[PDB]
């Protein structure tokens, strides 16, 4: 009813909009794979009244007149996509990417989403699938009496048959790498869609054009650091009060215009 | 005077005097939920029904 | 009430599972065939508020929209299907598998 | 008589419904698949008076309510009846009438012959039938309710829950518990499998909170108190203006 | 007298419903065979005023008309049935269930009445009774000599006497299994009785087609989650207080119209 209240009001949904991008940061601390998020924020409208460089005295102008500004809103959000730290939990189905590459899988529906989470199952079948369920691409077949299952670092996977000292290679895990990482729509599941903001998908084995390398036995851990975060929970919390301050001293001066 | 009152037979009058539409004295179904728009365009609900 | 509220509640949930996987993988210490289990968590529901990639002119893409996320979810717990250490019990009924089978 | 005592009486009226609207909201905090709703103001007709150019307001009345449909934060209750949408979708109940109703809030349970029904006991279509050797149910992301028996390791396809989706779905009319019927402003209910043509996902052992945000209720509620103080003084003064002109 | 402190009633009402569900939660942690209650709230009706979807004009329709709501209520309190925590207490007649059965007993009327609870004592007749001294169907009579009582997997009640190699069975011990679990009416003293909701008792063997197997010295404790307690304690606190906070709004409005 009243343009600081207003203001006032931009300004706790945003710190709020920063406390969700605090809270979802640190729920997903033990996810692997994760890229924490940075929300960015703009000035909203300026009312003109007078203008700035409007000639007063004929010959003297006016410099920076009453720019009277609304609040703020958040422009967006942006994922830091760093490489978190390597946990090492010796097994031969976790995959860890160590530059700046994603694995590519084929939802059921037909479309394909990107995933860097690299713990990899097996179905009844024997493809390589995500923990989801959700099948991986190129379409790594897995043979029924596997004793060692070995991914190099160029994304070539081998398996060890009983009777054969030599290794069958058995298919090639390629990683799909984007000109723009942080246009990717992430839909949960540690899984992006390609946006017309990220470009478009390149495929490219590991190690060659950028794409990273792929290391066995590992998994790439979040990055989110802590501390971080709760030096942002004392700001977002300081930044919260003093906005709420503003809506109570607003609160005052128009109760003691309603009373008179 | 826009304080318009429906009837147990279901026609709508003010003040005694029937209303005049299009198809002359406006009947409306008798038991029905009127909401007249913008225009004058008179919709019945019959209670109950989706 | 607050969705801040709701995202550390699921947190909270997931560490407490944690935990209890971790308790419940220290308590199986001495058991003989046991496989200790690992839980996987993932991203819950995504707020697309501003969309990523959304046509916000003619000529200029927005990028990275507003995508506030909600909590996390335990995707599953899974067991860890390894051999363990070989221990000499030195009696004739005792057995022990090398590879990858089972006793039916 | 003519004056403005309407005009400021029209305007209380107003602060009111946005304040029922606001109790509303906030009493609804804690129910399961809830969209808050705001009140539009728009004003009244206007007198136009002829010079030898000027308008006169009326005042403003509340014109229609909107239900925000945006995807509410999910939480848990390891309950494996309970499922949540990720998406636009909503669950089709039949009305022991007959019309189908439909809901968004994902708490369902089994009743006595089978069956799963919402927390009012009202049937969810497609209907289910639960065995009752059943030892644990599956919903998957499809909307496929797998049952698992002892003894055999395969489990058994019961039925699919299928979304219906709505072209507009804030026009859908509330009749009370939960519960929304199809109207004029939402025709053509489109059944769907979930996951394909714009249906949702489901999520199972998750219940979809409200949308409800706390901040926005508690700044309008300050909003609302301080515009009926505005317009009792606006009323209060035309009560003096008119005490002061009968007296003559 | 006016709407907007109705629905403040009906929502601090609620409220305190649901605080009270938290308090019965928390003071059972120590009950065996307990099951925590959660409370679903719905909305209540929705004044009608402007049908939607009625005709705005000739050629169009009201999107979304104006419906003024009520306040809340509780449609039902459901509990969780899932397989609380196991404890031993190394007793050889406390028995836990590992799955979805019930004991039954014979309340003094001569009704059935059923209790997971297997805190389970011996009368001076000799017959197995619950703690409240109801007697446990099927009735298995413990003689008077008794060296050690023996229950198995599968229900059956054995008791080893003095110099015999052999352990003369005593009893059966089924269990009873619903269709609905959550339909049964809580009497109190961990008990529940048959409703029409929570279908028919169907008896059946501890280890057939659904029925749990039953662990001798063991007690199923409750399934109460603390923490979970405690972040829903604080939730409802401030849910209390912004309820608390629109009743005060309402009565300084009214007051300026009694100032009027």
């Amino acid at each position: 009813m009243i343009s600081s209240l207003w203001i006032a009001k931009t300004g706790l949904d945003a710190q709020q909009t920063n406390m969700d991008v605090i809270a979802n940061n640190l729920a997903n601390v033990s996810t692997n794979g994760f890229k924490r998020q940075r929300a960015v924020f703009e000035d909203l409208l300026y009312q003109t009244i007078r203008q700035p460089g409007a000639q007063s005295s004929e010959q003297t102008t006016l410099p920076s007149g009453l720019q009277i500004g609304t609040g703020v809103r958040p422009v967006a959000t942006e994922r830091l996509h760093s490489q978190g730290n390597l946990s090492q939990t010796n097994n031969s189905k976790d995959v860890a990417i160590k530059g700046q590459g994603f694995f590519q899988v084929m939802l059921p529906d037909g479309t394909s989403a990107y995933t860097r989470d690299g713990s990899f199952q097996v179905d009844q079948n024997g493809q390589l699938v995500t923990a989801g369920g959700f099948q991986v691409q190129p379409a790594i077949t897995i043979p029924a009496n596997a004793l060692s299952i070995t991914i190099g670092r160029d994304g070539v996977v081998s398996v060890t048959q009983q009777g054969q000292a030599a290794p069958v290679q058995v298919g090639q895990l390629n990683l799909t790498t984007f000109m723009n990482d942080t246009g990717l729509e992430s839909i949960g599941e540690n899984l992006y869609i390609e946006t017309q903001s990220s470009g478009a998908p390149n495929e490219s084995t590991p190690g060659l054009n950028g794409a990273g390398l792929l290391y066995q036995g590992y998994v790439e851990t979040s990055n989110v650091n802590v501390a971080e975060e709760l030096v942002n929970m004392i700001q977002v919390q300081r930044a919260y009060e003093i906005n709420s301050k503003a809506v109570s001293t607003t609160d005052q001066m128009l109760q003691k215009l309603t009373q008179l | 005077n826009g304080n318009i009152q429906v009837g147990p037979t279901g026609q709508l009058t003010i003040q005694g005097h029937p209303v005049i539409g299009e198809g002359g004295p406006i009947t409306v179904p008798e038991g029905s939920e009127i909401t007249i728009a913008a225009d004058g365009t008179i919709s019945a609900l019959n209670p109950g029904d989706p």
